[PDB]
């Protein structure tokens, strides 16, 4: 029984595939090979940059040069000593993308009544991402959350001048460019009041 | 606005309803023929007078209200025919791209969930919104004082899909009226939906 | 053009996602609409000298027809994911 590899594409900049080396009684130092489901260009390639846990391979890192989101990614873990001891996995990369937290949040006074929130994305296109805005007032009440789709702008039609508002957003690679379900880390909060 | 003919304007509710209005010797009966290029059917309706120089028609393209009768690549030829002495005479003929002429159904089910002396949360439901455009929903509401004008009112924008607004800075024991409307800004070629049935509410006294 | 196929691919994806939901739980209406969009996507690719992409669009149109009669649950998910993956590639790039 070999540990299952878990891959995550981070902001479509680099891919970190890792396996749990503690499952085996003796660290056998496994090897990872990958290829893509594309015809006439199909053959495996050994991991160029291995990750390490106690001088034993903990995982593998794949750079953007070797990342094709919309071609089925076939990863294969194997024991170098015993070749018959191998595990293969079929991964859709566009459903495993975790974005980097949105940055450059800006609040603007659209009117004396309403204010607008705008943010940006580092690497991924704004068309692809799906955002989740959270805002709460000076009362420190529970966050009021709602999802904005594919446009990095959020509207607050009515505001209380006495109350102090806070804002934070996080993105997701879903649903038109990928089907990823993991939300990104929260942005740095932006306050008004 | 329709591309091929000048004076005819038609609107698609993004589900199964296309409504055309004609802006105008004058004969008794006139009809509107619509035939899609991808679909084999041919729908017809009779124009009826609504106001001065305005005649309306309703092409019901489906059996369900939420049925997706047209797509983004559809193109139906809208023809206006009027019965004369010798019979049907083709008055107008034009092309019509449905998802470039979108006018959704007005928001409904407006109600107040919470109301304070200065705070108020108002909800509203939507109907006949296609899955094609549902993620791109946008809302605009206007709040007016009772007795004042709707053009005097303050129009608030919800550039996301919220379907509620929490109002602040409201005067105690004061009556307001609110209307909401909806749009999908994919390519911004469509127009705003009509204003919802106004909701009249009064804040708690001080 | 690329802007036209991007817009059509997003609407085709909404049909494909709705059908996948129906499969795992009006399917003829969404499938017929899906076929019309993929027909137009193929023609747009044919006009732009991208024969391989047009061949993919014609393939996905046939896969959708097979999905309503494919017995293998594992193959149904593969064909659904394959359609969705390609549409997302057209939307992204
Ligand atoms: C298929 O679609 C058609 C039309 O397409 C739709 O058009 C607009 C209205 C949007 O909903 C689009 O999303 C969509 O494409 C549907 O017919 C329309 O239905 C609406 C709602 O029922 C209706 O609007 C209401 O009309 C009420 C009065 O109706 C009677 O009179 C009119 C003639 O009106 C004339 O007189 C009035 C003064 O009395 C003038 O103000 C006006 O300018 C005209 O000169 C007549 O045509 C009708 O048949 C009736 O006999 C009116 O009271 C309502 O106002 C209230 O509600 C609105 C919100 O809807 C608020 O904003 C207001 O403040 C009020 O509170 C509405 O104005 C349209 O007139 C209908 N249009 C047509 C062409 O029939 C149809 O139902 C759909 N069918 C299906 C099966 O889905
Ligand atoms: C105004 O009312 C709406 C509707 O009840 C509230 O929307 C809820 O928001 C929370 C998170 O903020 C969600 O978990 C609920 O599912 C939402 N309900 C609905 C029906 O969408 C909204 O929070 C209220 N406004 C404020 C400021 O609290
Ligand atoms: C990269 O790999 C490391 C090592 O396993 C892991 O801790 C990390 O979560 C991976 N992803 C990122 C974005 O660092
Ligand atoms: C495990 O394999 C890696 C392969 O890069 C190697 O660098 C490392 O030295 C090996 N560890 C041991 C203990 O042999």
């Amino acid at each position: 029984p070999l540990p299952e590899v878990q891959c995550f594409v981070f902001n479509i900049e680099y891919m970190n595939c890792t396996w749990n080396s503690s499952s085996e009684p003796q660290a056998t130092n496994l090897t990872l090979h990958y290829r893509y489901k594309v015809s006439d260009n199909n053959t495996f390639q050994e991991c160029s940059h291995y990750l390490f846990s106690k001088e034993i391979t903990s995982g593998c890192q794949i750079q953007k040069e070797d990342i094709q989101l919309y071609q089925t990614f076939v990863v294969q873990l194997q024991d170098p000593q015993k070749p018959q001891r191998r595990a293969v996995q079929k991964l859709n990369l566009q459903n495993l993308v975790i974005p980097r937290a949105p940055e450059n949040l800006t609040l603007s006074n659209l009117s004396e009544s309403q204010l607008e929130l705008r943010w940006k994305s580092r690497h991924i296109k704004e068309r692809c991402l799906q955002y989740l805005v959270q805002y709460r007032s000076n009362r420190d009440r529970s966050w009021t959350e709602l999802i904005v789709n594919h446009e990095p702008r959020f509207s607050l039609p009515s505001v209380d001048e006495l109350k102090r508002y806070t804002f934070r957003v996080r993105s997701r690679y879903n649903p038109i460019c990928g089907s990823s379900q993991q939300w990104s880390k929260w942005s740095q909060p932006v306050h008004w009041g | 606005a329709v591309k091929n003919c000048s004076h005819l304007e038609c609107f698609y509710n993004s589900r199964a309803n296309v409504s055309c209005m004609w802006s105008h010797l004058n004969v008794t009966t006139c009809h509107v023929h619509a035939k899609s290029n991808l679909r084999h059917w041919n729908k017809t309706c009779e124009l009826t007078l609504v106001r001065q120089a305005s005649w309306a028609c309703n092409l019901i393209l489906g059996s369900f209200p939420e049925s997706q009768s047209l797509t983004s690549v559809d193109l139906l030829d809208i023809n206006v025919v009027c019965w004369e002495e010798k019979g049907w005479r083709r008055v107008k003929t034009c092309d019509f791209h449905p998802f470039d002429n979108l006018r959704l159904v007005a928001p409904h089910s407006l109600q107040v969930l919470h109301i304070d002396t200065q705070r108020c949360n108002i909800s509203w439901k939507v109907s006949q919104v296609s899955h094609y455009i549902e993620p791109y929903l946008e809302f605009e509401a206007r709040r007016r004082l009772l007795g004042h004008s709707w053009e005097d009112a303050s129009v608030l924008s919800l550039k996301q899909r919220q379907q509620w607004l929490f109002l602040e800075m409201l005067i105690p024991s004061t009556s307001y009226e609110v209307q909401v409307r909806v749009k999908a800004q994919r390519n911004n070629t469509g127009t705003w939906s009509p204003w919802s049935q106004p909701l009249t509410f009064r804040t708690r006294p001080a | 053009p690329k802007k036209k196929i991007q817009l059509h691919a997003e609407h085709a994806l909404y049909d494909a996602l709705m059908i996948l939901n129906i499969v795992k739980t009006k399917l003829e209406d969404y499938a017929f609409n899906f076929e019309l969009i993929l027909e137009e996507i193929a023609r747009l690719f044919e006009s732009g000298d991208q024969k391989d992409e047009a061949e993919k669009a014609k393939r996905m149109k046939e896969w959708m027809k097979r999905i309503k009669t494919t017995a293998s649950e594992d193959e149904q998910e593969e064909m659904a994911n394959a359609i969705i993956t390609i549409l997302q590639s057209w939307i992204f790039s």
